[PDB]
């Protein structure tokens, strides 16, 4: 009777002022 | 666009890139694709190292060579730089405009080619903001319209699972599996490539170092791909020899250089065994009976079986050696493989198949299925055996572990290799494969109801056939019984234990010297056949290991002195004497 | 690919989007605009916006017909034929869509069809460098489908008729007796070539239960190299429990495991005409028949990912070693008997009878003859001989000799292997003392004769 | 003494003595107070617990792609901490 | 350390794939083997071609720092390529190798350092040493079989008894300044 | 807590490998001995050598939190190594 | 409803520096606070118990002068209970 057990950060771009 | 693309024919002309042998039909297939009307867009997807970017490239060297049809003749193939594209890009747009006028530089012309290897990064392209919007979006339109054509070049996992997911890109990139070249082929190949490879090294490769790379590359290195794996071979060859001294061998490189490289790779034992290794072997069988008395055909096996191995006349594809050691508690089946190990200087896996006595462990091994806890841990024996390919596998207690075990074992002993979790394929045709039982212990020593006594070595054959199902023993080398230990092993016995002691006496400056006939006390005091040899350093401890311990912590031996040992018949026990040596 | 509007804009401080710059625009009706998308993006992207979708009309598209898609073909043959200077005759548009449906089945029929035409005309147009054949006949269509599916059904070459005629001449040289097993194999594939093979099934599903020794992974592992296919081996005992048999198909989305993918329908999908032999499928889990069983008649398996791989032109052949026992057992009596039958009854009990009626053939491998060994002790010793020209060794084997081998290793139950054990004894052990230190360390010289009144090898060694 | 003198095994433990007598004649506590004379850790272990065969790999611990896998087996880890101990295991007959 | 070493040159000198790989257990030495052909170098002990080469090692994390901004991470990688391919002399080092495969890459994104890094070991125009241990070898570096292909794998076996001895005598003179004691003899043994 | 401290300060004083590890049951004032080595060394009750040294208490939580990016992490870390690198004296400590 | 949040949650804690006040569900507290050791040692269970019949009419009639004010109408004592 055994059991198995089974088992963010993006880089942005910048827009200057016109 | 220079600084994201390079031309192919240009790099062709003057430096070069390869020459390219055969694959007519793979690049035929790609000009094919080339010239169609819509979605004219190669996709050479295969497995590593068998010329993927060599068939897309080697098109640019033999256009400048105009071996190639007319309409490719005036074709010209761009190698495009996913990182020089994205050097700069830190602003909103500056990535599209950089592929958006790199694309349209190719329409105006409409005579050229890009080559994107690794086309697998474009589908992730940079794209700062979470919107779909990539390189792929933005090819995607032009790639359906066919004005522009585009090689690509990317792996079958990356395919599979990166380049698949996106289906519009898939459509438009018609797949070319590329196969990897026969024996035949990849001599050809590298008789091409021999020119350029000879002059980076100064040296000429024979005809006969060519074909053995080829044929040794296939035989023992089985990770990587036949192409690749030749090549290796040759460039690693000419490599030693500019290393090599002066004026050795730097005119040519003979087969036996090859076979050492071969070698190396795979940490396999070199052909044309050297005399030092030659000595060792020989007298292999000498040096395992002085430790281990007795057991000479245990030992002749062994001994001889490596012998084949490093002969040249071993299995194909099966280990060097299987044997199962079966016989009584003693014997020294662990012992003689122990002493293998260290004679020949090999690593020891010693795996104690007792802890894998239910199915479920039999996953520590080879390792938990994808998806699971313990697929990061792998295969304890898998990996064990990567690590030291030539080495003695002692599994004891074989027995006692499930069956199930026993048919994981089937193809190292048949196959010679094992495949692990994550899908390495394991090498066991270079280790030592030992198993020691005690299969009919119980019936040998147990004695049968009659006026005679039956021997029973027979009897524990029998389980033996019952534990382990037929084909594992077939797959099996021989079956060595260990018989029984006699009378005149154990003398020799009780002097190996004693000289045992002796090194472990001179670490604390204390000499032991025991008398024939004290010797022969101990082996008739503790001699039992059933119990094998164990029992001797039982007494061996209490007779000699006990006195001298405490009068080695408080006495005279605390300071390192000699000692003696003698037997008084009239008492019929030991005498102990003891000399301080420190003045 | 209305989809990627919804983002396009993430720079920091303006806060804009394509999506919500044409939002009120959309809502107040004033402008009207078309959208495509795929079914997957729709559902995981455009719906996500209920703004945008409840907005937007959706109209499904669907695969069209087989007779609607030729037609579609004829519309769009001119563009085509202008392109290549090619004219596609009425059976070679009809043939494309019929024979690039039935082969090729992960591209929709559209364009699938239509990467046919495309590539026919490429084709003609650049075969011949004189130009001689500008019409696309259906023959060539074939081959054209032949090439994108991978698939070895074409009409059969000058150089590759000659070698499926002697498959079972070449394999009996190689592997003696078993005769049933080999003619099976044969014929199962030359159906394929000739064209009569199931529709939707593997050439042959075989599985062969015989003896220990007897050569069934050997003439499987054979049949590969004879016909230059590669060999899917996938040992089954790894397999022995259920949640391994999620190796074989992937790992579930989301875990570690998902990107390696399936083992089994990779291998496949990388070649798919190969021999896949399933050595020890009796150890395998039950849950691992149950795969083999929708391959057998459907034809295809899915993975994880959902790529389905094509069994059609893969050669089944799963060895197995159930009710092995029996057949090494003696039965109690002054006669022993024939425990064939009851070996069948074991592998009816561990295979489900649905199993068995979808193989195709159930070859039982019979013992190995006197003069079946004979044969199989001049093979073991075509290697050996092999293996000493490496070391530039020549070995001569009397007849006489040959036959004292046979008998001392002959044994019915053990098979051919125990004669493998007996040549390295008796020949392998002496030349390796040789090989190593002795006449034999270079091109040395081998005889071996039988001496009849000691009944003993005699091996002379010359140095030469 | 013989192990700290130096004249060990060097490869097996200090000694496996099994204690076979009555009940009530001393063979566990004496175990108890060696450890107290020597100021060892104990690693008592009951084995009543181990009837039967599946109990026995909760001493070395379940396999990679089984529950309780992270747990790890009681003996090693607790011969882990403790080097130098007495490990004293009753009822071993009832195991 | 010879044999080990010989191989790694052996490797450099190839005219492809010229990428030695220094795979062992931890504590075998794999860095002091690395490093070693520097301090060698320095000393001329190392053979004539290996002579005037500069060996460098590469900061994972500050080639990563401060990259937020799209293509800051290519650029810097992009820009040391560049300085190898022209010295055309030096030999990058990469301790802890398989850290390439997740370098700087959004989360769809798929490209990093071992992507890029890719044609340029393949055409042999840098040499890039590398050292990892077998499990992360085998359960990360190996998956990703082309940048594997490129690197040549170099096994590093613990050494003996009587080699470690050795070893020590030749570090003694440092643990000893540091500590201010002299290591008998037989303390080292 | 004299016998675990002094243990502390001979790893410190290796030349490598100099970074000690408290490895204990729960409460029992595991991180007790890391901030008490600073209160000692603030009333001068430890070996000259540990002297004029500082101890930092680096929180993995607050580093991790805010980065939303993958260089953030890496240049904040990199900048606290500087500064330990910076001084020899210092050394950090990580519960 | 702290469950829901829980990588700040223990630097305050460890801190000391400012208490907090938690309340996470039964089933919860199980899933989350007991399988991590530092937010269980930090925080401590107060059991919040149902009242018994009789306390809950108490608690509405404690309440209904509140409610009868808001609406100007009143509910009866029996209707309560
Ligand atoms: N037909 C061929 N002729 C000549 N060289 C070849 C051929 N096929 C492969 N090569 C060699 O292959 C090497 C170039 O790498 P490829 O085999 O194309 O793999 P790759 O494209 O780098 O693999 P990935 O994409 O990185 S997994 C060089 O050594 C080539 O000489
Ligand atoms: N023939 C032998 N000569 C010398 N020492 C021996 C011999 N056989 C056993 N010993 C010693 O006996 C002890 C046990 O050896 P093992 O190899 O474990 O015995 P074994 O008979 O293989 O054990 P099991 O329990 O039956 S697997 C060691 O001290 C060995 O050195
Ligand atoms: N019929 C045969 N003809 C020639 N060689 C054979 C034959 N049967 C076995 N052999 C030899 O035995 C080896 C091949 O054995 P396999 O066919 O792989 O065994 P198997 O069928 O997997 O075994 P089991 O015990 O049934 S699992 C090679 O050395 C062959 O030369
Ligand atoms: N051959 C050697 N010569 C000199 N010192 C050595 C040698 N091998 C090991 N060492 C010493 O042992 C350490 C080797 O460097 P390590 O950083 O331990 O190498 P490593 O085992 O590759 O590292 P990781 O971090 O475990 S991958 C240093 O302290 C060296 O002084
Ligand atoms: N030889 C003895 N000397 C002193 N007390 C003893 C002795 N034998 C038994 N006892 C008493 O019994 C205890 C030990 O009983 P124990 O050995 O555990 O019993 P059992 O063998 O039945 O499990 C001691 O702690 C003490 O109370
Ligand atoms: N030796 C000691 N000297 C002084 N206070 C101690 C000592 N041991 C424990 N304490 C007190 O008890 C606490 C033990 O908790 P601690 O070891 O920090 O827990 P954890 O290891 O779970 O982080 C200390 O913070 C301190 O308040
Ligand atoms: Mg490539
Ligand atoms: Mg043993
Ligand atoms: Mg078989
Ligand atoms: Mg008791
Ligand atoms: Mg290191």
């Amino acid at each position: 009777k055994t059991n198995d057990w089974l088992d963010e950060k993006v880089r942005d771009a910048l827009k200057p002022p016109s | 666009t220079e600084n994201f693309t390079t031309n192919l024919n240009q790099l062709a002309r003057v430096g070069g890139i390869d020459p390219l042998i055969g694959r007519e039909k793979e690049l035929e297939r790609a000009i094919q694709v080339l010239c169609r009307r819509r979605k004219n867009n190669p996709l050479l997807v295969g497995e590593s190292g068998v010329g993927k970017t060599a068939i897309a490239e080697g098109l640019a060297w033999r256009i400048v060579q105009g071996d190639v049809p007319e309409v490719m003749a005036d074709c010209t193939i761009y190698s495009l730089d996913i990182g020089s594209l994205l050097a700069g890009t830190k602003y909103r747009g500056d990535f599209e405009k950089r592929f958006k006028a790199l694309l349209k530089q190719l329409e105006q012309d409409t005579n050229s080619i890009l080559f994107i290897d690794e086309i697998h990064t474009i589908i992730g392209a940079g794209a700062a903001s979470g919107g779909q919007v990539d390189a792929a979006n933005l090819i995607k339109p032009l790639l359906s319209s066919g004005k522009i054509r585009v090689i690509g070049s990317t792996t079958y996992q990356e395919f599979s699972n990166i380049f698949e997911k996106d289906r519009a890109l898939a459509r438009r990139f018609q797949k070319i599996d590329i196969t990897e070249p026969s024996i035949e082929e990849t001599v050809q190949i590298i008789n091409g490539l021999k020119p350029k490879y000879e002059a980076h090294h100064d040296v000429r490769y024979t005809a006969k170092a060519v074909r053995a790379a080829v044929e040794l590359a296939v035989k023992y290195i089985n990770d990587r791909h036949l192409p690749d794996k030749a090549i290796d071979v040759i460039d690693e060859a000419g490599a030693r020899a500019r290393l090599m001294p002066v004026s050795k061998r730097k005119k040519t490189v003979n087969v036996a250089d090859i076979e050492s490289v071969v070698a190396r790779i795979a940490r396999i034992p070199e052909k044309s065994v050297s005399q030092s290794d030659r000595d060792t072997l020989k007298n292999l069988g000498d040096r395992l009976k002085m430790l281990v008395f007795g057991q000479d055909k245990a030992i002749e096996a062994l001994t001889e079986a490596i012998k084949m191995a490093r002969a040249g006349l071993g299995h194909e594809h099966k280990p060097v050696g299987s044997f199962l050691f079966a016989g009584p508690t003693g014997v020294g089946k662990t012992e003689v493989t122990v002493q293998l190990s260290k004679a020949l200087g090999i690593e020891l896996l010693r795996f104690d198949m007792s802890e894998y006595m239910e199915r479920h462990t039999v996953s520590r091994l080879i390792g938990a299925p994808p998806g699971y806890v313990g697929f990061d841990q792998g295969g304890l024996l898998t990996d064990a055996v990567i690590k030291h390919p030539h080495a003695v596998l002692l599994l004891d207690e074989i027995e006692k572990a499930h069956p199930d075990v026993f048919n994981i074992l089937l193809q190292v002993m048949d196959n010679g290799t094992l495949t692990d979790n994550n899908g390495r394929k394991a090498d066991f045709r270079n280790v030592v494969l030992v198993m020691t039982t005690n299969a009919g212990v119980r019936e040998t020593e147990r004695k049968s109801i009659g006026l005679i006594h039956q021997d029973n070595s027979t009897d524990a054959m029998e389980e033996i056939k019952k534990i382990f199902t037929p084909e594992f023993r077939n797959r099996l080398d021989n079956i060595i019984w260990f018989d029984h230990l006699s009378t005149d092993v154990i003398h020799q016995v009780v002097d190996k234990f004693i000289v045992e002691l002796q090194v472990q006496l001179d670490q604390k400056g204390v000499s032991l010297e025991v008398s024939q006939e004290a010797r022969n006390w101990l082996a008739e005091k503790g001699y039992d056949r059933a119990m094998g040899a164990r029992p001797m350093a039982r007494v061996i401890q209490d007779n000699l290991k006990k006195p001298l311990a405490n009068e080695l912590l408080f006495g005279s031996l605390v300071d390192g002195g000699q000692v003696t040992v003698a037997l008084d018949k009239e008492k019929n026990e030991l005498t102990y004497g003891f000399q301080s040596a420190q003045k």
